[PDB]
């Protein structure tokens, strides 16, 4: 929040991309039996900003769609990436990349990631799954 | 009256 | 903006989001991309909520975006609805009518956007225009 | 039903020189009206445009609407389009309008039918709704 | 036309009933230079898993592999689709020549416009221009 | 095992 | 270097 207001004044988002995934169904779903999910989110910051003034805010996902009462159904793993340009006066450092991407960087990726569960588990021909909605402090 | 809604899902 | 922060507040303490959906859309390719281009996004925020009988709010964001060539070719109308739910402490009176406007414009919107932002990129490239990433929102 | 394998002669001879080059959506409107506790009606309407004494290249249009009930919740109206090319050897006469509804009717609503189907899938999705898979066509 | 014959008894009684992805992996892995020329090549084989002593039905998988290049790769992909197909039979269980056949005529026929559809998704996910498969 | 599936719906 | 990528178009 604070460490990362200055870069938020003057940082803007230019496009988004899948870099990558990786999936497979590996078994019957069960909703019956009771269906659920395990969901690892990984961030990560690609800058530097003394030859560039652009950076690269990255989320590794994780999912584990699995059979309760504890089975695994289908497993993915992708990474979606957020670029950003800004206009500076001092460069940017670690923290304040570190601070940007932790708040306003994952939030803009968080529903191209919830899109893409939906999308994948549907193509799988899983029950849909729609992530929720996930709260920010404003 | 709110106009509310409920989104079902196969998943807990 | 900082005034109306102010107003809603109270309701970013007590309100957390539950869900979102679109409600409705319209859009057409008028004409081709030629350049560079460039867009505008008009949004109005409402909000349906009744205090006295339940706990819950809607803010719906209306939205008007043009796509033009920098010198229109392409145009969406379409509604997004945020469910909140909201618990009070015991003896707190109930949001008012202003709390809930003044929110619906700061906080609501701010939840909304990110949302909002994946929508128009996902509908601009189905359309085979360059993917639109919206501008963040200050 | 069965009708579909002399529109496949008819269309062969152009099927023969025509080429997919691209596919879009040129327009959609769709709205939720009530709440899903269903049904659906899906129709569809193929057109072709072309001008085949400027152009060696036509384009195969299906208009969609669709209509969800509880057992109207929900409706959508979208077009999308297909691009093709086509080359004619040194002799060749140019497709007429029967070689051209006949491939759109059989190629074209084939090639199309998938993203139509995808299209069904998010939306459903993005209004909040029980997600629509439509079947397989045959 | 071959395979076409032998097919032709088992694809006159069989339905389609499903189609799905059962696989994918992919990944950018040198962006591509704005609106340069790319070109693909894109290599598939169809499997057919059945036991007609056992069910009356047999699933078609058409594996992908998928090289996006610049006119050295720009991206590559590695998937799977499966079509789940129903048939009805004093008639003989298809033979597997007559479903080897069937899954590289008709099996590949009925999934070639899903396949499209998921490379288009794919591509312009990982942001490229999104590519439209050629006819088969 | 002919590896078949069955999708689930809400529709009719 | 930073993996960045880069449309022909633009909306800047
Ligand atoms: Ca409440
Ligand atoms: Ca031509
Ligand atoms: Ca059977």
């Amino acid at each position: 929040q604070r460490v990362g207001a200055r870069l938020a004044a003057r940082a803007q988002i230019r496009d988004i991309r899948l870099l990558r995934t990786q999936a497979a169904v590996h078994r019957a779903p069960k909703p019956a039996q009771g269906l659920t999910y395990d969901l690892e989110f990984e961030p990560a910051v690609d800058a530097d900003p003394a030859t560039i003034s652009a950076f690269v805010v990255r989320i590794s996902c994780h999912l584990r769609i699995q059979n309760q009462a504890t089975q695994d159904v289908a497993t993915a793993d992708f990474e979606f990436a957020a670029l950003f340009d800004y206009h500076l006066e001092d460069d940017p450092t670690e923290e304040e990349l570190t601070a940007y991407a932790a708040t306003t960087g994952r939030f803009a990726l968080y529903p191209y990631i919830r899109e893409y569960v939906y999308d994948l588990t549907g193509r799988l021909a899983l029950p849909p799954l729609t992530l929720e909605i996930l709260s920010r402090p404003m | 009256e709110v106009p509310t809604w409920h989104r079902l899902s196969s998943y807990r």
